[PDB]
């Protein structure tokens, strides 16, 4: 509901769609060729790309909110990995942006970068195919595995007949207590 | 404001004192006033505004010890307390009593049940008062 | 620590057997004891198989017993 | 109780006020100011440094953004052609552009800050880099009249109190940029003209006239009560004085 | 009833209507004459008050229901010798030491300090305006019967904050206390209202400095109103003047802006007596459309003898704070006149300028225009407070 003068919202907020969706489907599209959206539910991913957008046509004052903030306004109920998501996605922009030379040489944070947005979406495609060289995996199993899938030992011998006999001399109770079996339960 | 830097522990001390004696006459409180020379309280390099100050919120704060729950003794000792600060002041013009309309009529009762208590002093301390009209009709002190 | 001992002793007595452990114990249920069962084969494997050689008889009764006054022991110490 | 702070209603969901009204859009449009328009905030050394950082910011996006435009476009150019000399042609430009940006990177911020009188993006420092707390034109002047490093920020020396001195009333103290351009040390109009008000002994009355103890005395009359009076509120219909 | 409470300790009381409230003052003291405003008699040392004792005596008896040599016994035990540690030709600029005081030790802790040549000065206390405007006015009398005080009349005490507040503090405020009467409507109090937001002026004219704007914003607009118990008082007694209120009910009775109801009405159809309003708890008063005022209704009470009754000063002023002057940044000293934005040859935009330090930097001697700026006339708060 950011598309109307409405006044339970200040007409600061208020931007043209078509440049809101632009700006989001080229976001989502760098989000979907970076590995991001395979495996995992699209609607947050959605919503942080809806987002930066956000910030992106005006930083000047919509710096300042954060996610429960926009929801609220929006009244939109936004999923709990909404937040782990935007913060990957930052992860994927410093990624981005370390190539270029204005931001490298400016020495740009996760906050600062949002108002560049468009100077590195008008050159995306060359810009990611070279951070490609240095593709993205889970962080989870990124963290540097030295031992990758082990070789377990072989233990596929069986014995003659019974290895042992000392095993059986454990799975069965004296009469001392299975006497008295039969008064707890009850 | 609140309280002078000092005022509510003399005071303090003297209603304590005055309600130990277990007396309610009004020679016993004025000489504890000479004794320890509370009635000096008004000297000491006030300019006229400090001064005006000063004794009104003194006035209030002897009259919220004036105002129960203080039993009759301590709300004698009170209006003793109050009497000599308003009659030795040295304001121009004298600075009087804040009174509320919620304790004007109670403090009136109060007067009336000291007449019929037959202790006249602290009555006739009130009257006087009242002829110097010791007293602002204020809607709270 | 006590309920980890005790986990490991029924084990020894009813066997690597769960629902019944749940059961006797107050407030545990057999996926709970399958957790700590995941949790502690890693370590205490040795353990285990000293869960499975030696033939002391298993009660309601003398366990039951031994279990309240452990638990209130350690409850009352804890 | 602190609420109630102004403006007195506010909304209790978004915060705003109501809208202009009558009485206060033809004020605007008679241009009458308002007593908010007097809160001037002093410069920080910490605003200082975020404005030197937003302008070697701004110098070297500018000296950039020609030149690595350029290579992207030629980037672009070399993937979709696949003719072999042009592609080669291409590549060499790419090489040239490279070697600009690496260029650039190496020049020292002195030469990106450049002149005093260089062109600047002031609205987008002022909306994006300050978030518009300061106004361009405000961080503008500032800029180029304080701050700029080509700016003579240095002590007056006596010669030059004397120098100032003499020539000020050579221009009958007036139109000061003359006198600063005449003073010689790079000096603007408004440091010449508040040294000389600092030590103007025409500014600075230690003398007295009689319109000026005139009028003293009827402000002091018309106003003071008991023995407060306004000492020094009186100055601002009084010239010359603190 | 109208039962004055506080609704917070020491901070707010209780809505009461003041025409009730003064009527239940006066039937507790009409007839009494405590509420007159005559002088009585007044205390003395008994070896004085046989003069008195004749008038004094009788009617202590009446009233104390004692006998006339008891009432004697009364007024003897009840003297001033027995209360005056201080004899009355005792300067009060020296602390007695023969006194057992803690108030009088933490004078003396204070005053000690202070009788170093450094320190030692007859200087300000912690304030000046009060004392000065109570001797001025207290105990004072009209010289016109018009201007004379009803016995009995209510007297409020109204704080009226500035414009321009600190927005660094919440403790204090910036205000001016005004007295009133009960009777008084409030057209009288808007009309003696001296702020400076009356005086406003504008107007660009860094071309033609002299062609300043004839009228001040006082003769422009009259647009003002109070805003007492959710009603709104607006002044209509000019072309001139608007009435404001109906913008604000047109725009928070459209949505659930925190506000209840309001209700419109004109500035002299009510009285002070008229009102239902709390004390302490702070109201609202606007004028020019703008300037909006903090009103704190903070004492009310009947008027005494020994009070200010000289009815040509009221609305009378009994305290004041204190706005300090904006001065130009040229010679940093001298109050400003002028205001000018997109100033080349000034530092920051915007920058202050006083007419000295004005006309002969931005105008040559023939007053052609030099450089590029734009120039306002500019009037100091901080000097009209
Ligand atoms: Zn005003
Ligand atoms: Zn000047």
């Amino acid at each position: 509901k950011l598309f109307q003068a409405s006044p339970s919202v200040p007409a600061k907020y208020v931007e043209d769609k078509e440049k809101m969706l632009s700006r989001t489907m080229q976001l989502v599209e760098l989000a979907n060729e970076t590995w991001l959206v395979t495996g995992r539910h699209p609607l947050p991913v959605i919503t942080a790309a809806t987002f930066l957008a956000w910030q992106s046509l005006q930083p000047a004052d919509r710096l300042s909110c954060s996610l429960a903030r926009f929801c609220k306004l929006a009244n939109v109920d936004l999923p709990y990995p909404a937040s782990s998501r935007l913060q990957e996605l930052l992860a994927v922009l410093l990624r981005m942006a370390e190539q270029l030379a204005w931001l490298r040489v400016l020495r740009l944070d996760k906050r600062s970068v949002v108002k560049h947005i468009g100077d590195l979406l008008q050159h995306r495609q060359s810009l990611v195919r070279s951070a490609f060289r240095d593709l993205l995996l889970p962080p989870c199993m990124l963290k540097s595995p030295k031992r990758i899938c082990p070789v377990p030992p072989v233990s596929t011998v069986t014995g003659d007949e019974n290895i042992s006999d000392s095993e059986i001399e454990q799975y069965l109770r004296t009469p001392q207590e299975v006497r008295d079996f039969q008064r707890a339960q009850a | 404001m609140g309280t002078p830097p000092g005022l509510q522990t003399d005071c303090e001390a003297l209603l304590s004192r005055f309600q130990e004696t277990d007396s309610v006459r009004f020679e016993d409180f004025t000489e504890l006033w000479r004794n320890m020379k509370f009635g000096t309280i008004f000297c000491g390099r006030m300019r006229n505004l400090e001064k005006n100050m000063f004794t009104k919120e003194a006035l209030a704060l002897a009259w919220r010890y004036f105002l129960p729950p203080y039993t009759f003794q301590i709300r004698v000792g009170a209006l003793y307390l109050l009497y000599g600060l308003y009659n030795t002041q040295l304001c121009q013009p004298k600075q009087k009593i804040r009174v509320a309309l919620k304790d004007w009529d109670e403090v009136l009762k109060f007067q009336q049940d000291l007449v019929n208590a037959q202790h006249f002093d602290a009555a006739y301390i009130f009257r006087k008062l009242r002829l110097d009209r010791a007293f602002h009709f204020t809607a709270m002190p | 620590n006590k309920e980890t001992d005790m986990f490991f002793l029924a084990i020894s007595m009813v066997g690597t057997d769960f629902s019944m452990i749940g059961q006797l114990f107050p407030h545990r249920a057999r996926i709970e004891i399958k957790n700590k069962f995941k949790r502690e084969e890693k370590t205490n494997g040795w353990r285990i198989d000293k869960a499975f050689q030696e033939k002391r008889p298993f009660d309601f009764d003398f366990f039951a017993h031994l279990l309240q006054k452990v638990l209130a022991e350690e409850e009352k110490r804890k | 109780m602190g609420h109630f702070m102004k403006p007195y209603f506010k909304d209790k969901v978004t915060g705003v006020g109501p809208p202009a009204n009558e009485d206060t859009r033809e004020k605007a449009a008679q241009g009458i100011k308002a007593f908010e328009e007097l809160l001037v905030t002093k410069w920080k050394n910490w605003e200082k440094a975020l404005l030197r950082k937003s302008v070697v910011s701004d110098r070297l996006q500018r000296l950039l953004q020609p030149k690595l435009l350029k290579l992207e476009y030629l980037h672009q150019k070399q993937s979709k052609v696949s003719s072999e000399l042009e592609r080669q042609a291409l590549e060499k430009q790419g090489r040239e552009a490279e070697k600009e940006i690496q260029d650039i990177n190496q020049l020292p911020e002195e030469a990106l800050l450049g002149n005093r009188l260089d062109s600047h993006d002031w609205e987008k420092i002022s909306n994006i880099n300050f978030e518009g707390s300061r106004s361009a034109e405000e961080i503008r002047k500032f800029w180029q009249n304080s701050e700029h490093p080509s700016i003579n920020k240095q002590e007056w020396s006596r010669e030059e109190e004397e120098r100032l001195q003499a020539i000020a009333a050579a221009h009958g103290h007036l139109e000061w940029q003359k006198i600063a351009e005449e003073l010689g040390t790079s000096r603007s109009a408004f440091q010449c003209l508040q040294k000389f008000q600092q030590h103007n002994k025409a500014l600075k009355r230690k003398e007295w006239t009689e319109e000026e103890d005139r009028m003293l005395t009827q402000l002091v009359q018309e106003m003071r009560v008991g023995s407060h009076i306004p000492y020094r509120r009186i100055v601002y219909y009084m010239e010359g004085r603190d | 009833c109208n039962f004055p409470e506080y609704e917070l300790p020491e901070l707010n009381t209780r809505a009461f209507h003041v025409g009730a409230f003064g009527e239940l003052w006066r039937g507790r003291l009409r007839g009494a004459g405590d509420l007159s405003l005559r002088e009585p008699p007044a205390s003395a040392l008994p070896g004085s008050q046989a003069a008195d004792s004749d008038r004094e005596d009788a009617a202590v008896a009446r009233d104390l229901d004692c006998s006339l040599e008891a009432a004697a016994e009364l007024r003897a035990v009840c003297g001033l010798d027995k209360l005056k540690c201080l004899e009355d030709g005792e300067d009060p600029e020296v602390i007695p030491e023969n006194t057992d005081l803690v108030t009088l030790g933490v004078r003396k802790r204070f005053l000690e300090h202070r009788e170093e040549t450094i320190t030692i000065d007859r200087a300000c206390r912690q304030e000046t305006f009060v004392y000065e405007m109570e001797s001025h006015a207290i105990g004072k009398k009209p010289e016109n019967s018009a201007d004379m005080i009803e016995e009995g009349e209510l007297i409020l005490s109204v704080n009226i904050l500035y414009p321009v507040i600190f927005h660094k503090h919440k403790e204090h405020k910036p205000y001016q206390t005004m007295l009133v009467l009960g009777s008084q409507k409030l057209t009288q109090l808007r009309d003696s209202i001296r702020c400076v937001s009356d005086l406003q002026i504008g107007g660009e004219f860094s071309n033609t400095p002299d062609q300043a704007p004839e009228h001040i914003s006082k003769d422009l607009y009259k647009s003002a109103f109070f805003y007492f118990e959710g009603t709104f008082y607006n002044d209509k007694r000019y072309p001139e003047c608007r009435d404001l209120s109906r913008t604000i009910i047109e725009w928070s009775e459209s949505h659930d802006r925190g506000y209840g109801k309001f209700q419109t009405a004109r500035m002299e159809d009510f009285t002070f007596n008229d009102l239902c309003i709390k004390l302490g708890f702070p109201y609202l008063y606007c004028h020019q459309g703008d300037c909006e005022h903090v009103i704190v209704i903070t004492d009310i009470r009947l008027v005494h003898h020994d009070d200010c009754l000289d009815r040509t000063l009221y609305p009378l002023l009994i305290k004041k704070h204190w706005l300090w002057t904006r001065k130009c940044f040229v010679c940093k000293m001298y109050t400003a006149r002028w205001v000018t934005n997109n100033d080349s040859f000034a530092p920051e935009d915007p920058c202050f300028f006083c007419d000295v330090c004005f006309r002969m930097l931005h105008y040559d001697s023939e007053g052609n225009k030099l450089g590029e700026f734009l120039a306002y006339p500019y009037v100091d708060p901080g000097t009209f407070n």
